[PDB]
RNA sequence: GAUUCACGCAGUGUUAACGUGCAAAUUACUUGUCAUAUUUGAGUAUAGGGGCGAAAGACUCAUCGAACUAUCUAGUAGCUGG
RNA sequence: UGAAACUGUCCUUAGUGCAGAUCUUGGUGGUAGUAGCAAAUACUAAGAAGAGGAAAAAAACAUCUUAGAACUGAAGAGGAGAAAGGUUCCUAAACAACAUUACUUGGAUUAGGGUGAAUCGAUCCUAAAUUACAGAUGGAAAUCCUUAAGAAAAGGAUUGAAAGGGAAUAAGAUUAAUAGUUCUUAAUCAAGAGAAAUGGUAACAUAUCAUGAACUUUAAAAUGGAGUGUGAAAAUCUACGGAAGAGUUCUCUUUUCUUCUUAACAAAAGUAAAUUCCACUGAAAUGAAUCAAUCAGAGAAGUGGAAUUUAUUGGCUUUGUAAGAAAUUCAAUGAAUUGUGGUAUUUUUGCAGUCUUCAUAAAAAUUAAAGGGAAUCUUUUGCUCGUACUAAUAACCGCAACAGGUCUCCAAGAAGCAAAAUCUUUAGUUAAAUAGAAUAACGCAGGUAAGGGAAGUCGGCAACAUAGCUCUGUAAGUUAGCAAGAAAGAGUAGCUCUGGUGAUUAUCGAAUCAGAACUUUAAAGGUUAGGGGAAUCCGACUGUUUAAUAAAAACAUAGCAUUCUGAUAAAUCUAAAAGGUUCAUUACAGAAUGUGAUUUCUGCCCAGUGCUCUG
RNA sequence: GGGAACGGGCUUGAUUGGAACGGCGGGGAAAGAAGACCCUGUUGAGCUUGACUCUAAUUUAUCAUGUGAUUUCACUCAUUUCGUUAAAUGUUAAAAAAACAUUAAAGAAACAGGCGAUUGAAAGAGAUAGACGGGGAGUUUGGCUGG
RNA sequence: CUGUUGCUUAUAGACGAUGGCAUCAGAAAUCGGUGUUGUAAGCUUUAGAGUUUCUUAAUCAAUACUCUCGGGUAUUGAAUG
RNA sequence: AAUAAAAUAUUACUUUGGAUAGUUUAGUUUCCUGGGCGAUGAAGAACGCAAUGAAUUGCGAUAAGUGAUAGGAACAAUAAAAUGUGAAUAUCCAAAAUUUGAAUGCUUGAAAGUAUACUAAGGUAUAUAUGAUAUUCAAUAUCCA
């Protein structure tokens, strides 16, 4: 039952002041500063969390590999696979429907 | 005597509007050529809850007709609108629910809301939840139309005043009886600091004109003139009638 | 360990000690005392012996 | 406090400097009436209002 | 509890030292100095405060650059 | 915006202690309350015929049926003392 | 006595004669060696230093070490911070004054010493709000405006948080005192310098890889609370196998106790829980599923995959770090070891759906991606400021070493429903406004009592009494929810047993329930722990109130009702103002009032005074 | 006993040894406080009101010269109130689909002396004059008197 | 002669005072009497419901039998020596 | 009836206290002369500098003082050094003059800071209003080709 103390000068249990107590040599328990939980990317159309992109802080994506922050697809990384399939059908079917309605139908 | 609580309200120190989480200003987009001689199409992206008001607000996203990019407005939801809907605004718009047309194009008996009291001011009349205004008649001689205000009064407006077809959502809001003082406390979470109202007769003569003596009463008529100075104007002002109605 | 003017930074102290005594400095830590004097902890390169500089200056 | 501005600490340090007494050699000057420093204070006796 | 007990929570400064007069009279929330009349360019002096005039005025300081001018 | 216990909080009773006190309002038991009309830190806003008040003329630095401070001012006294 | 100025007479001049003014200032008596130095369980023995325990017991003796006995009892009298304090921190000399005795002690005197950052914060961003040039207003000081008025600022100025957002550091050791700051070791971050890809059907995946300008969009930073289930770690408890040391040992005890550890950052043997998608196929005799739910032909269950989260890489074990550290022992610097589990509790931390709102629960700095197609490993540096100490029954505010007040973090065992009362462990302390003797009255605090039982008294004021859990049982009245723990009755201990509630194919594990003999001092009661009933009045209820004599029937409240207003309005602040508040508003709204839940009912009067009129 | 009508001191008597300890609560008309109940001041303050005298806000009439036919009309030209990225004003020529829309190939009409509406010579501010005006300011509320 | 002082003095007592003894002073244990409570610790009664474990020995087991009218306390404001 | 411990009375000496007497480098009033500040940075505030200084005094990174001119042998609490080849002392002089302050590149809470141009560091300039001149512009505002 080793009781610990805050290492930094913050004395209040705010969200940015998260701590985890880990063990060390001789039964010593120290204080670790744990990070905050961050949300992931969402499809711009349906607002669903995309798959294949991690949930980390915005600056941490700079440290990520260039291929580990986006999905190799048209509108990948900003739209779900369903968000894009409807886009293709909308872009194609509407173009075909008016190709026979006007201009000397 | 002191200054009555009504006088202290015009100062605006603790009686300011608690508008921090409010979404913005709900009004029509600025009138231009495309809203005067053509139609623009808007896409209802989402419907949200604006604190301090009983009606939902819709985030409509019009494309910019003159430049490249979007143009995001904040309309008031007519009852029936849904996400992903297309709404058309202009002098040639279809007469569907949610479309915005000049008040001079709607036929007689059409129900509209968010009416402009002057062309280009983007919404004055019929804005509360469940409210609407009806079109009474047209006068093509001076291009003016008559509409019936939700209070029952009749008004004359120019035919160029835009309006949104339908009724405002969130109807029947006030039909639910508040049960607890806590529920009334939470009603003004995004409103002024006016809820717990102390009766004037319960105060002292310094604070209020009704501050009574050994028996809680008024002692003088509570129907006053409109010309009464601030501080003594309390109760009923320019009242033509009183009592209960049979 | 030195006492320097407060209006000098770690960069100017590092050059000043290098020029004044002809030594190599790899680390400087400074604290400003309550009276107003800035105390500088100057660490020399491992090749240069600090004990000989102290005797040369006059500390020994 | 543990945290203080740079100017505030220097004015704190001067208050430490001025909390001293007359040196012995000064008291031995001819025609000397200065034996004590009447501008003296102690942390538990008087707060310096700063 | 308006006497001894209510004094326990007094640990928030209202006035700090001012830059133009050096007194602890700079109001933090009002952003003005009660004594020397800060950012207001004119020094704060009043006829009813005649003693306040004889405590800080010309001749109460070193007079570094005016002692020579009048002597000259 | 149910019933209670606990960390805390208040102040119903003893009209107990104390009453040149631990204290210019505190202590002990008892009682009530002990999370949504809740408790609380910091920042910030509101100033004297003004502010703030779930309203007691309550609170506004131990000062309130009109704060503190300086000037008019050695205010006036058919009244009291010398 | 005193050691350098002074006196008498006449005129002149006046700040010219004191017993009083609750007179002003200063000094001093009786009271008086009197009242007091009585909250916070507590000290004793030996030794050392010291002038400072002597003596006809002068019954007491400050400080330090050891031993005994103890208290705070881990929501602490423990270990650390924010504000406030400002050198109070450490050491040495020294004790005139101060800490209601004394002091060798001290937060007290004297003199030195002490606060080390690329990674912790300020610095950076904006929130409520705040302040400038030009402009508007004013007799005036000055006020208004904060992007509207401007030839000012691709777009909107300044400040505003050491608890909001935020690039990057950990372990061990060291000092009389500093340490995510120094030393060793091990990392991390930023700014530099030296026609343009594959794979998978797909969800999607590739040590930087695999070009991507203007312009635009999206996402992140970035968002309430409750309650339920569960993954993981830590703490506690426990099973198995030992190693080392300690305690007990005349009565036993294969016994009781202590240690058996591991960081940042990365790696990928082995292997989890939950959610969402993808491919095959097409569900009815409808299935699938949770504690609850909930889902399906715009497609279920089944099989096979993909992705994300799980306190750093990738959650857990494991690995590099790294045993060389550290811990426990042994010897005189050198040697020994450092398995594996659990269908237990708590805390922390995420996740999954459910409920709730006339409440919907911030923004910017900064970053990434997309649409688009313009153009053709090594090494260097990382500046300024804060950093000591208390954070309180002695460092803060109250005149003080004041029983008052002041925001937080970490948190063991027993017992119990319980973070309750009570006792103990690690840590801290034995002093915190003086003691000894005697054991009078009157007191303050805690008690008991024969017989009676409110006869006392304004008044059951004060005290007594009931009290946990289980089973039975429970009235009138009622807004049909309650009253209700109504009221009332029975049981409860110890020892020895029996049975029920599961997992895996006989073993393994959990406290919980029920039952039966036997025994006794016949069992909730050491602590904790509701007195009950029958009515009347007021307020409907939860709530607030005269800080310091009134906590209530007073205020508030939801409900009911009335009045004005189409917004250039109504109310209303300002001397004025392209001024200000409700108003980021628009009659289901704003403003001004009376009554006070629900049920029932609101009677008659317009003469008078108000208010109003389309007259 | 008398006395200011309830003496510790005075008069006449009763009676007295100097210093005091622990109690207690009769007295010292005990201490604390220039009575707070009552009255008198040609002393005040809060509050109320058709008390007297006034005042902010409100309101009404006249004045302050926009043009063309005191009132009635039409216009805009000061003025009122608004809207924007002052982003197509005026006159001629000519609801099936929550997707994209930009940096042009080889085009995208001209002119008005008005940025767009709105109000409009009316309203608002100023001067003078009447009304209203406890919202507010100043002041007053005689004397004699078996209190 | 008297007082202080001693018996941590009593028939007394807030403190003084008062009462007793002071070398045959006094105090102390121990011993016996006299009281209070209720049968001590150790081994035995298979006391003993029962479960274990040999196999019909043991072990554990509230409570209960003998030693036991036991053990403990007893002036401190008791009484002999 | 009795003693004087206490109580009271006078004198002398001592004590606590600081009246009285003597004294003044301090004030008050009147009068005479001036009434001489600052963007060439004032008054005011802060910090710092003496061989041993805490205050005060003087001074400003050239620090209880530098140069020049007069001045002639000191200072002192204790040491040192320098000194008629010039010690103290004096001045309408010269050089120098930290952070701020009307404070003025921008910000300023107790804020540490920071942008550009000129001559890594250091030093200057850059606020608002404003008069004159030069220069670059804007407006079909009036004409005019």
């Amino acid at each position: 039952a080793v009781r610990v103390t805050y290492v930094r000068k913050h004395s209040y249990n705010t969200k940015s002041n998260g701590i985890r107590i880990v063990k060390t040599a001789g039964g010593n328990m120290t204080v670790q500063h744990r990070q905050k939980i961050s949300n992931g990317v969402r499809c711009g159309d349906c607002g669903c969390v995309l798959a294949g992109i991690r949930h980390i802080r915005p600056h941490q994506y700079g440290w990520l590999g260039k291929s580990k922050r986006t999905v190799t697809r048209a509108y990948g990384g900003v739209k779900c696979h369903k968000c894009v399939q409807k886009k293709i059908l909308r872009a194609f079917l509407i173009n075909e429907h008016n190709l026979i309605k006007l201009a000397a139908a | 005597g002191r200054r009555t609580l009504s006088q202290r309200k015009g100062r605006g120190s603790i009686f300011k509007s608690r508008s921090h989480h409010k979404l913005g200003v709900a009004q029509h987009r600025a009138i231009d050529f495309f809203e005067r001689h053509s139609t623009v199409r808007g896409l209802v992206k989402s419907i949200e809850h604006d604190p301090g008001r009983g009606a939902p607000l819709a985030r409509v996203v019009f494309r910019n007709p003159r430049q490249y990019g979007l143009d995001k407005e904040l309309f008031i939801c007519a009852e029936g609108l849904y996400s992903g809907q297309y709404i058309y605004c202009g002098s040639k718009a279809s007469l569907h629910i949610g479309n915005v047309l000049p008040i001079g194009q709607c036929p007689e008996g059409t129900v509209v809301c968010n009416v402009e009291s002057k062309p280009g001011d983007r919404g004055i009349i019929a804005r509360a939840s469940g409210n609407y205004a009806t079109v009474i008649s047209h006068n093509a001689d001076n291009e003016t139309t008559r509409i019936r205000l939700p209070s029952g009064a009749k008004k004359t407006l120019k035919s160029n005043c835009r309006a949104m077809v339908g009724i405002i959502a969130g109807g029947g809001r006030t039909e639910k009886p508040i049960l607890k003082a806590g529920v009334a406390y939470r009603m003004y979470k995004a409103k002024r600091t006016t809820w717990p109202r102390v009766r004037g007769v319960a105060m002292n003569p310094v604070d209020h004109p009704h501050g009574g003596g050994n028996h809680q009463h008024v002692g003088h008529p509570t129907t006053l003139k409109r010309s009464s100075p601030p501080g003594q104007k309390a109760g009923k002002v320019a009242a033509r009638r009183t009592g209960l109605i049979r | 360990v030195f006492l320097c003017e407060q209006k000098a930074n770690k960069t100017m102290i590092k050059k000043a000690v290098e020029k004044r005594y002809g030594v190599k400095v790899i680390k400087v830590n400074t604290l400003v005392r309550l009276d107003g004097l800035k105390k500088a902890f100057v660490r020399l390169a491992p090749d240069v012996e600090a004990m000989e500089v102290a005797t040369k200056i006059g500390l020994f | 406090t543990g945290h203080k501005g740079f100017s505030y600490k220097l004015k704190l340090g001067k208050k430490i400097h001025q909390n001293r007494g007359v040196p012995q050699w000064f008291r031995m000057k001819t025609g000397n009436t200065i034996n004590y420093n009447f501008k003296r204070r102690h942390w538990n006796r008087r707060k310096m209002g700063m | 509890t308006k006497g001894t007990s209510c004094r326990g929570t007094r640990h928030n400064k209202t006035h700090i030292l001012c830059k133009r007069c050096g007194k602890r009279s700079w109001h933090l929330q009002k952003q003005r100095c009660a004594s020397c009349g800060y950012p207001d360019a004119k020094m704060r002096q009043y006829a009813w405060g005649y003693k306040a005039l004889r405590r800080r005025t010309q001749g109460t300081g070193r007079m570094r650059h005016l002692k020579i001018a009048l002597k000259r």
